């Protein structure tokens, strides 16, 4: 009894108090602001929702019996908060928290408000240990939310519901089927994108793609023809994961040129927060695909504390691939195949042999000028000299090297191509970035004039000084 | 212009037509500073002392 | 010792002598200006990122 | 403000002012010392 | 996809395939758009029995694709299958764009109705006046009294 | 009413975008005229003008000068001159009548 | 104070990287720490070293001696308050902040120094404070400290000649520059061989000579070499007592490549275990070797590789693979043919090289400025 | 190339100045 009298009492009052201005005041201001004005995003308090989600994530009977049927009930809500606090201080409070929104005069008269209120129970119920709020009961609460979803008037409800049917997906993600979630999402997508433009063409796309790939079906038809590619309103958080998904989709189909740029943009759109969960994966792929595309080094050495422990296999891998040796590649694959399979990346790196052999032959071509093929096999350990002829021939085909070969003799001789400065390519190289440096100036200037505003102050010299000047001039002209 | 701001030995603008106070110019030079500039004694400190 | 620039042949003893154009002033100024603006940009952190 | 959250798979179970060059780690594969190679190669011939 | 067996000639097998496709199109509109031209081939064959049915599924596809002109063409082609007007957003948006196309063409002909018009589809003015009558019976006469101007009739 | 909700919206859509046109033309004409007004201010720099010494600047576009007549004045300066050439004791020219730095 | 303590830091490193070296250092460092009341550098180092169970008595008596000294110092503070000169409290606190630094941690010493910097009205004592900060930063490798203190010292040194102080700053800046892999800057700032006193950071003038010749091997080319480091008798007379470095330099100058490699191996072995050279001791080596090749290939044009075996080191395949991996890197412009075992040379113009670095530095700066562009404006 | 680079960085500095000159003044109206 003595132990629980000094640290247990504090938990009750202080969190309630600091919540009274965190979500109670937030709800009160949103009701008269989001549902009281057309500021939308401004008075929608999506960042207040954000903060009250992130803080409560790492953080109900009183707040569920909120009443606002009449003005006295709405006024009462706030004194009833203190009344329930006093009851909690004196007495011990408590399914029976789902019928209250239909009772206790609960007439918010704003869907934007009752939605967030309902979702707030769902988030704790989702995070109620691993119980899943008695499983389907959380889903049933979200089934209630889905009934609310069909309620209507979306000058706020839309951007309120986004988060709702984003956690809704997580509910099934942690449990049972997802196929019928896909059916629902497909329907909901055209339920939107038809009410002119309403957004959600960002969140629903990511929700659909999150486990479309996880089920391991690489359908792409609708992605190339999707009209929701361009919501243009993503808060710079949705856009990153959307670009990541489309980049992996593009890269898995033997397309490397565009995936690098799009997914590098996606990675560099990532925020500054300490969490590095998805950045681990995007980095890992962003350097596998760069190894695949030609032989760009990618070895922009990463030793940051967060990423150091994870990417230890990959460092060893790049070490083998950069050199022309091939036994090292097998000695790495047979060692880390299971680890790569656990990462879902065995299929991409299993086709890396061609890149290794291209690097080796290019290095051999650049180093020597006249070498017998009776040693190329020994240096690259192909175990046979005759097929080295075919390998070199294929290399010459694609313009890898311009060396000729005397088949009757056996030695390979290479041409000499120097003085690239006179070639037209450096002009192209300069132009490609002249374009960028000209674009950035216009981009910067475009947004400079937005902050200058409220400059109504426009006065020249005076108002009544003109009469004094005229009088002085007349007096001077009189004499 | 307020009375309490018009201290002795201050530089002031003057309108030409009627000779009225208009501004208060920055300041002037204190005479003792000028005298010390004329004299030019070589400043020193304790680090330049021997025995 | 760079007093005389050419090349020596051991096969038969022929002293090939050639000359080269003046090393250009073209690029070292570009190099220094690039590093100078890099330093300016680096110094721009102390007034751009910290304040915002 | 500072929402900064991502849903899945946080992992990993929780300097140098010289610009990095790849070559430094290449011979980190072996040849610990030029010394050792020269000393233990020259003796043969 | 089951569209493979659309290459068979037998009309009974086509009437199996189409009656799966029209039931599942909502979830595969892009993958079927890959080949909808074949359904237009079935619509072209006047010899084909149940010809009208292909028009409906084609309209659903092009509606999902946003090709609303083509959707309206094949909605008219499917004709009396649009006796349903009362529920799906599909028909609601199609009849709305029908209203729009009709009024814009009527405004164009407000210069001259004899002005070498493209012949009016009786289905078009049919469904438009049917929806006008619907508005009359709903007692929502304040709509009709306005729309009467934009038909230029 | 519900029909006016269409007509008025059409009318505002019509009225807007004509607001765009005059502002678009006006910004064009403004600089055209501003160049002429910029070079019109050099009437002041006429031929007979006295010579003085710059002393200090109390603030922007105002300074203290000393004429060679033998008296000090607190006067205005002209805008278009370069502000990077007013050294501590440089030589300047003043209007003969107004005694304004030119 | 911190005049003798530099070597201690060395020993710390000598016990970190050398695993085999764990016998004598742990003892000489131990009884160097037991005296002088050095309490700081073995809070965690005691964990790094052995358990050393028998320390609680020593720990207690040593920390109580520390407390006795500190309370004495407070006593003189209050004594100086009543009858003060230039606030002799501040004189005493400046005079004993170095004691606290010698015994305690960074926080107390740094705070005491930053507070006592305001009492001194003369430049000499300010410079002494700044030099104390440089020294502690060199101990604990605090880069921003080094940079700010160096720029403050340079901004304080132009008032008055202080050419001895200027030379001291030059040596400090050279020491910082060797730690970073900047070598040309070191060789330029290590040309103070006629103004380096028997300093407190390099016990041996001869060690200073060895460092400067080592860096001058890389930084500068043949005319300057042959003109400055071989014609300056002030270092020739010192080198006369150092046969190893003398022959190491002469081997490179006189083209006796056979004796060059043993000396190079000895040097790199010695500098592997030396401080402020280990972190990149391999890099250095991989320069000299390639440099040697560039000292021989430009005189001839069609030299056979067999000549190398009896002129540079036995082993045809070794030279073959070495040249191959050096050609692949983009340096040492030449070419080799195996069917006839011949080595040819080429003369690329000094334009293409003057182009690649331009384009790549432009790329990196553009990337950086793009990051700046998007990080601002939401 | 070089000139366009310099132009861009100057315009960037100008934008930074404008924005900080706004956010530290707008708060004065409460």
């Amino acid at each position: 009894p003595p132990g629980g009298g000094e640290q247990e009492p504090p938990p009750p009052p202080a969190p309630q108090d600091v919540e009274m201005k965190e979500e109670a005041a937030t709800g009160g201001g949103s009701t008269g602001e989001a549902d009281g004005k057309t500021a939308a995003a401004a008075a929608e308090h999506s960042q207040r929702e954000l903060d009250t989600v992130t803080l409560e994530d790492i953080k109900e009977p009183r707040f569920v019996l909120r009443a606002l049927r009449m003005l006295p009930s709405t006024s009462r809500r706030l004194n009833h908060y203190v009344l329930y606090k006093a009851v909690q201080g004196f007495f011990t409070s408590n399914l029976p928290f789902l019928e209250e929104p239909m009772d206790t005069e609960a007439d918010l008269q704003f869907r934007p408000r009752t939605g967030k209120a309902a979702s707030t129970p769902l988030l704790p119920e989702v995070e109620a240990y691993l119980q899943l709020l008695v499983v389907i009961f959380m889903m049933n609460s979200k089934r209630y939310k889905e009934a609310q979803k069909i309620s209507d008037n979306r000058r706020a409800l839309d951007l309120v519901a986004a988060k709702c049917y984003y956690y809704h997906a997580r509910v099934y993600e942690f449990l049972d089927k997802l196929d019928v979630v896909r059916s629902f999402l497909h329907a909901r997508l055209r339920t939107a994108t038809l009410r002119h433009d309403a957004d959600g063409q960002a969140t629903l796309l990511n929700l659909l793609l999150r486990n479309y790939l996880h089920y391991s079906l690489y359908d792409q038809a609708e992605k190339l023809v999707s009209k929701s590619v361009f919501p243009e309103q993503a808060n710079n958080n949705e856009w990153a994961r959307y670009l990541y998904y489309t980049g992996r989709i593009k890269a898995i189909q033997l397309e490397y040129s565009e995936a690098r740029r799009t997914m590098t943009n996606a990675l560099r759109k990532a925020p500054q927060h300490t969490a590095v969960g998805f950045k681990q994966t995007v980095h890992k792929l962003l350097i596998v695909v760069e190894l695949l595309l030609g032989e760009i080094p990618d070895r922009l050495q990463f030793r940051q504390p967060s990423l150091k422990r994870s990417l230890m296999p990959y460092f060893l891998l790049t070490q083998a691939v950069r050199t022309g040796n091939l036994a090292k590649f097998n000695q790495v694959l047979d060692q880390f195949g299971e680890k790569f399979q656990a990462d879902g990346t065995y299929t991409l790196i299993i086709r890396l042999r061609h890149n290794v052999i291209k690097t080796g032959v290019r290095m051999i071509s650049l180093s020597y000028s006249r070498i017998s093929l009776a040693d190329i096999a020994q240096k690259l350990q192909l175990d046979s000299p005759e097929d080295a002829e075919f390998i070199v021939a294929k290399a010459i085909r694609d313009g890898v090297i311009e060396a000729s070969i005397n088949h009757e003799k056996g030695y390979v001789q290479s041409k000499e191509m120097i003085d690239i400065y006179s070639t037209r390519e450096p002009q192209l190289a300069f132009h490609q970035r002249i374009s960028f440096c000209l674009d950035i100036h216009n981009m910067s200037v475009k947004a400079m004039r937005f902050p200058p505003k409220s400059y109504n102050k426009d006065l020249e010299s005076a108002e009544e000084r003109r009469e004094r000047e005229q009088q002085d001039l007349e007096f001077a002209k009189e004499m | 212009i307020d009375i309490n701001d018009v201290t002795p030995n201050c530089r002031v603008a003057l309108r030409n037509d009627s000779y009225t106070l208009h501004k208060i110019l920055p300041n002037k030079v204190d005479p003792l500073v000028s005298l010390m500039m004329v004299e030019k004694v070589p400043d020193s400190t304790y680090e330049m002392i021997g025995g | 010792d760079k007093k005389f620039h050419g090349i020596l042949d051991q096969g038969e003893g022929v002293l090939i002598i050639f000359d080269e154009p003046p090393v250009d002033k073209t690029y070292e100024a570009a190099l220094e200006t690039i590093q100078n603006m890099s330093k300016v940009v680096d110094s721009l952190y102390n007034k751009a990122k910290k304040l915002t | 403000m500072s929402e900064k959250k991502q849903p899945v798979d946080l992992g990993l179970l929780e300097e140098d002012n010289w610009d990095d060059d790849n070559v430094e780690d290449d011979f980190s594969n072996q040849l610990r010392a030029e010394l050792e190679k020269h000393g233990y190669k020259m003796e043969t011939s | 996809g089951i569209i493979s067996l659309l290459d068979e000639d037998e009309p009974q097998l086509k009437e199996f395939a189409l009656h799966k496709l029209n039931a599942v199109v909502n979830d595969f509109w892009a993958e079927i758009s890959e080949s909808v031209d074949k359904i237009e081939v079935l619509y072209e064959d006047e010899g084909f029995r149940s010809r009208q049915f292909a028009a409906l599924v084609a309209s659903k596809v092009f509606y999902h694709l946003g090709a609303f002109e083509e959707s309206l063409n094949y909605a008219l082609g499917a004709g009396d299958l649009f006796n349903v007007n009362d529920n799906s957003e599909y028909v609601e948006t199609i009849i709305a764009k029908c209203i729009d196309h009709y009024t814009k063409q009527c405004v164009e002909n407000a210069d001259l109705p004899e002005g070498e018009k493209k012949p009016i589809d009786q289905r078009l003015e049919g469904i438009v006046n049917k929806m006008f009558q619907r508005c009359l019976d709903d007692h929502k006469y304040k709509q009709a009294i306005g729309i009467a101007l934009e038909t230029r009739r | 009413d519900l029909y006016s909700r269409y007509k008025k919206l059409q009318q505002e859509l019509e009225f807007l975008e004509v607001q765009e046109e005059y502002i678009k033309d006006e910004q064009k004409n403004l600089k055209k005229e501003f160049l002429h007004a910029q070079e019109e201010v050099k009437r002041i720099q006429s031929i007979p003008l006295v010579i003085g010494q710059f002393l200090e600047a109390v603030d922007q576009n105002t300074a203290i000068v000393g004429s060679t007549t033998g008296s000090n004045y607190y006067v205005r300066i002209l805008s278009t001159i370069d502000r990077e050439l007013l050294k501590p004791n440089a030589s300047v020219a003043l209007h003969k009548h107004s005694n304004a730095l030119v | 104070p911190k005049n003798p303590d530099l070597r201690i830091a060395q020993l710390r490193f000598l016990l970190s990287l050398p695993e085999h070296r764990g016998d004598a250092a742990v003892r000489d460092e131990l009884m160097a720490a037991v005296r002088d009341n050095n309490m700081a550098p073995y809070y965690e180092a005691l964990c790094k070293s052995l358990d050393w169970q028998i320390d609680v008595d020593l720990l207690n008596k040593m920390k109580k001696a520390n407390e006795d000294e500190l309370k004495r110092l407070d006593e003189e503070l209050e004594d100086a308050e009543k009858n003060l000169g230039e606030s002799e409290i501040r004189d005493a606190m400046m005079a004993k902040a170095e004691y606290l630094c010698r015994i305690g941690d960074k926080e107390g010493a740094l705070t005491a120094f930053r507070k006592t910097y305001d009492k001194t009205v003369a430049l000499g004592h300010r410079l002494d404070i700044v030099f104390y900060l440089l020294r502690i930063g060199l101990f604990y490798m605090d880069n921003d400290l080094i940079t700010r203190n160096t720029e403050k010292a340079k901004s304080l040194i132009e008032e008055g000649g202080d050419w001895d102080r200027r030379n001291r700053l030059k040596v400090y800046q050279g020491l910082y520059c060797v730690a970073i892999r900047d070598f040309k800057q070191a060789a330029e700032l290590f040309l103070d061989t006629v103004s380096t006193f028997t300093s407190y950071e390099l016990m041996d003038y001869k060690t200073f000579v060895t460092y400067t010749v080592y860096v001058s091997m890389i930084a500068l080319e043949r005319p300057d070499l042959r003109e400055k480091v071989i014609k300056g008798a002030e270092i020739l007379e010192v080198l006369h007592s150092l046969p190893a470095v003398r022959q190491y330099l002469f081997s490179l100058y006189e083209c006796r490549y056979s004796v060059f490699f043993q000396s190079l191996a000895v040097v790199e072995q010695e500098m592997k275990k030396d401080w402020l050279f280990a972190p990149h001791y391999r890099y250095y080596v991989r320069e000299m070797r390639i440099h040697a090749y560039s000292q021989l290939l430009e005189s001839y044009r069609s030299l056979t590789l067999g000549y190398m075996a009896e002129a540079f080191g036995v082993g045809v395949e070794f030279i073959d693979q070495e040249l191959s991996r050096f050609i692949a890197a983009g340096r040492l412009h030449c070419k080799i043919d195996k069917v006839n075992e011949i080595v040819e040379t080429n003369r690329p113009d000094s334009k293409n090289w003057q182009y690649q670095e331009t384009i790549k530095k432009g790329d990196l700066l553009l990337n950086r400025v793009q990051k700046l562009s998007r990080v601002i404006n939401m | 190339y070089l000139a366009s680079l310099i132009r861009s960085v100057v315009a960037l500095h100008n934008l930074i100045n404008n924005k900080i000159a706004n956010r530290d003044a707008e708060k004065k109206e409460g």
